[PDB]
């Protein structure tokens, strides 16, 4: 497609995806189900002032996925920035 | 002219030799079931070697070969391409970049080209010295490929400067050249006179503009040509005047990954054997004293593949993909069954691509290998928070410190006071309790223009109203007070602002630190949303973030009407379907929530969808969710299952069984007055702070005036496809966002919005 109407499109879908966001349940169960196994994201960056969608990954994982990853052999960082600020700065002590 | 190199396919066994060869014992390079086995990244060397080497050959490059160093070789991954496979047929190119009369000896820059399935994959590049007194002046040159410099033109003075230059040469010489990114991808070749100055310096390429479609587009081109010259201008001129497209940015401290110890083997004839490098040096003695050396020198590319075999280790995490480039330049020779002793250290970032320095020393502790490496992180997703804890001064500590933070904050703090004469930084910093805004002056009417343009749609016995947000707020309005009983951080329209602003500033600090990646992929629970595309994809401004998510925030705040107290009879409510009873499914919880809704007739929806059988959040009427508490402590304690029983005993009785136990519960739950108090019961905690039950079905009205607005503020000019193409996993539907047909229907069916239904049925207009 066209850049300037993909644009156009885009742009408009957007829209409708922000307008009805608080019109429709928050699928997040199904979102991390996309982004832990259609992706195989090894590193979940929460950005917050408390972890809680870190906690959330972590319950997802012990639930469903150790033997999806033990299947891959894959490790999952799951690193809220409030918390494990050191190691994403990439910040230790001696 | 470029060399070509013959068509060299990789063989499963040729890996296995070359891996076991170099000590490279990397899962990717094993041949296991229903997993294709990688390429090393050092094997890249073998298949150029015979392309590559021949460069140094040809007549006018004379030199003593015996007496030949090899000074560095770097490979660089070419963005996107995939690392090399077994069964790849990998064609070679190669060509002369520089061969320059250095004092002491002639220097040599070759780049390799590497070529599977017709697209570029690598570049090897391999500095190689004549060690001699040479004065081919005429003979030399150096075709280089500069990096393209990216300049932002802001000013009009900048204009001027440019349009002085006479390289600077558009196609149309009235082009516009305000608020737009110019690229020079320039190709500059010099040929020299003497060993200090140039002859023919010719700098050339085409000068692009980047589009509101993120399409770049060539306006002009530089043309530059000169005689004897002590340097370019147009890279003087575009390195003092442009960036880099990225920027190396330092870490505070060096971190010390590892110190390891290498050993050289014996013999360097199965490198050699494997390497198709069969330098005689390398392996027999007589030679090795005739050039003069210390021996049978293990080979460079060997100590190179030695010492690239541990980065991708310790570094890399034994992950292949994430190793782009690697460079090495053999200060000093070695021997073989030497103790080399590599000290690792990670330095700083470029684009989401750590940086590691490391430097070999021999058992003298003399420098002998020397090199760095741009190592991807992990293949990273980001989720950004939704509203929860908002202590007081959160994100303080970092506004404090960081720069980039300072910027976001200050921006968004001085928006808020032109636009709706408050400061969120003092609202975050000292939480006061309650904040007038006074009207007064011209700077005051706007305010207040900009407090009475603010509307919201609710339902009203059957009939759509647009009410106005702030009705008091009047043409004969002088001033209006925000009231909290503790502190208006408290308040959802300073919640929501202060949160979205922290999320966005930390994002934006990871930034200037270049610890962000180029293709993470990124989903935001619920308000969050709003901060990831803000901090991910930049489709808003800050000032139209903030302004965004303060609309937000009172439109959820009016969404629903409220007693003179400020309660309404809605909250939400914390399900854990774990407490209740093993046996209790999430479709049983959908179950539960569908039949006491469409009986009681009071709304009850699920609206968080959090952790699976474990965590969901119900909103609706408080009288429906005290129903389906007391009916979820009544399940636990009888310890009935209604989806065993659906199926084992008999069909649609279990519907009939659940309605009798509603009545219980609807009974009990209308008897209390309308601001009741919501007890915690066994599988269910009761959502304090919120009244609104939003996420549901209560909120279609308030879409239409919300839809408009961002219209308003969201421009499609700053929507980059690229940028959220597969990447943006939006709460709606929870699928990596896409621009299809499939796409379109799915929201359509989602979200019954007729400016897409419209899009679906012409989707063939759109295609061409």
């Amino acid at each position: 497609m066209k850049p300037e109407v993909e644009q156009e499109l885009a742009h408009i879908l957007l829209t409708e995806l922000l307008a009805y966001q608080f019109a429709s349940p928050v699928r997040w169960i199904e979102t991390q189900d996309v982004f832990l196994k259609d992706f195989n994201t090894e590193r979940v960056v929460e950005i917050g002032p408390s972890p809680t969608l870190a906690g959330m990954a972590q319950r997802t994982l012990k639930n469903k996925y150790e033997s999806y990853d033990a299947a891959l052999s894959l490790h999952r960082e799951i690193l809220c920035y409030s918390k494990d600020a050191k190691e994403i700065y990439y910040t230790p002590d001696p | 002219d470029v060399i070509k190199g013959k068509d060299f396919e990789i063989t499963a066994k040729e890996v296995y030799d070359f891996t076991h060869a170099v000590g490279n014992n990397c899962e990717d390079f094993v041949s296991r079931p229903d997993r294709t086995m990688l390429a090393p990244m050092d094997f890249a060397i073998v298949v150029g070697w015979r392309a590559i080497i021949k460069a140094i050959f040809p007549n006018t490059v004379d030199g003593d070969l015996l007496k030949l160093v090899h000074l560095s070789n770097g490979y660089k991954m070419i963005p996107g391409a995939k690392p090399l496979q077994v069964g790849d047929v990998v064609s070679t190119t190669a060509v002369i970049e520089s061969v320059v009369n250095q004092p002491t000896g002639k220097i040599v820059d070759v780049v390799g080209t590497l070529s599977r399935n017709g697209k570029p994959v690598m570049e090897v590049t391999s500095s190689f010295f004549y060690r001699g007194n040479y004065t081919d002046f005429e003979n030399t040159f150096q075709k280089t490929v500069e990096p393209v410099y990216q300049m932002h033109i802001k000013t009009s003075k900048d204009i001027a400067v440019l349009r002085s230059k006479e390289w600077f040469q558009l196609d149309d010489e009235d082009f516009d050249l305000l608020n737009k990114t110019l690229t020079f991808e320039t190709e500059t070749e010099v040929t020299f006179k003497n060993a200090n100055i140039f002859s023919s310096v010719k700098c050339f390429g085409p000068i692009k503009v980047e589009l509101p479609t993120k399409e770049t587009v060539e306006i002009g081109i530089v043309d530059y040509e000169a005689g004897a010259s002590h340097g370019n201008p147009v890279v003087d001129f575009l390195k003092r005047n442009g960036s880099t497209l990225e920027q190396k940015v330092n870490l505070e401290n060096p971190i010390p990954i590892a110190v390891l110890d290498s050993y050289t083997p014996s013999t360097n004839e199965p490198y050699a054997r494997v390497s198709g490098d069969l330098n005689p040096i390398h392996v027999s003695r007589h030679f090795a004293s005739y050039a003069n050396l210390p021996g049978t020198i293990t080979h460079g590319m060997f100590s190179s593949a030695s010492v690239r075999a541990l980065i991708e280790n310790w570094a890399a995490d034994s992950v292949s993909s994430r190793v782009r480039g690697y460079t090495c330049q053999f200060v000093d020779m070695v021997l073989p069954n030497t103790a080399l002793k590599t000290s690792i250290q990670h330095v700083g970032m470029i684009n989401g691509r750590k940086l590691i320095k490391f430097e070999t020393r021999n058992e003298d502790d003399v420098v002998v290998l020397t090199g760095e490496a741009e190592i991807e992180q992990p293949v990273t997703t980001f989720v950004f928070t939704g509203q929860g804890s908002q202590e007081q001064g959160m994100g303080m500590d970092l506004y404090k410190t960081s720069k980039a933070a300072q910027d976001v904050w200050n921006r968004a703090d001085n928006h808020f006071k032109d636009t709706y004469g408050f400061s969120i930084l003092d609202i975050v910093i000292n939480n006061p309790v309650n904040l007038t805004i006074h009207f007064g002056g011209e700077k005051g009417k706007r305010i207040r223009e900009n407090y009475s343009a603010m509307i919201f749609e609710t339902i009203v016995d059957g009939k759509l109203k647009t009410e106005k947000i702030f009705k008091e707020i009047n043409e004969h309005s002088t001033s209006y007070t925000f009231r909290s009983e503790k502190g208006l951080l408290s308040a959802t329209q300073f919640t929501q602002p202060a949160l979205t602003l922290m999320e966005k500033a930390a994002f934006e600090d990871l930034k200037s630190k270049g610890l962000i990646p180029a293709d993470a992929t990124f989903a935001g629970h619920s308000l969050g949303e709003y901060a990831a595309l803000a901090s991910l994809a930049d489709v808003m401004s800050i000032e139209s973030l903030v302004e965004v998510v303060f609309y937000r925030g009172m439109t959820m705040q009016v969404a629903v009407p409220r007693d003179e107290l400020g309660r309404s009879n809605y909250g939400m409510i914390a399900i854990n379907p774990g407490r209740v009873a093993a046996s209790f499914s999430q479709e049983a919880l959908q179950y539960v929530v569908e039949r006491v809704g469409k009986r009681t007739g009071w709304l009850v929806e699920i609206v968080n969808y959090n952790v699976e059988n474990q965590q969901y959040v119900a909103a609706g009427d408080l009288r429906a969710l005290d129903t389906v508490t007391n009916v979820l402590n009544f399940i636990k304690l009888q310890k009935i299952d209604i989806i065993e029983l659906q199926k084992s005993l008999s069909l649609e009785e279990v519907e009939g069984h659940l309605f009798e136990i509603i009545d219980e519960a609807s009974k009990k739950s209308a008897v209390k007055p309308r601001p009741l108090k919501l007890e915690r019961g066994f599988a269910c905690i009761p959502l304090v702070g919120i009244s609104v039950p939003f996420h549901s079905t209560y909120l279609m009205n308030g879409v239409k005036p919300f839809k408009s607005f961002l219209k308003k503020n969201i421009i499609k000019e700053n929507v980059k496809v690229a940028r959220l193409a597969g990447k943006y996993i939006p709460n709606l539907t929870a699928k990596p966002f896409q621009v299809t047909k499939e796409y379109f229907q799915d929201v359509y069916d989602l979200t019954g919005s007729e400016p897409i239904k419209e899009i679906i049925d012409n989707w063939e207009k759109y295609e061409q």
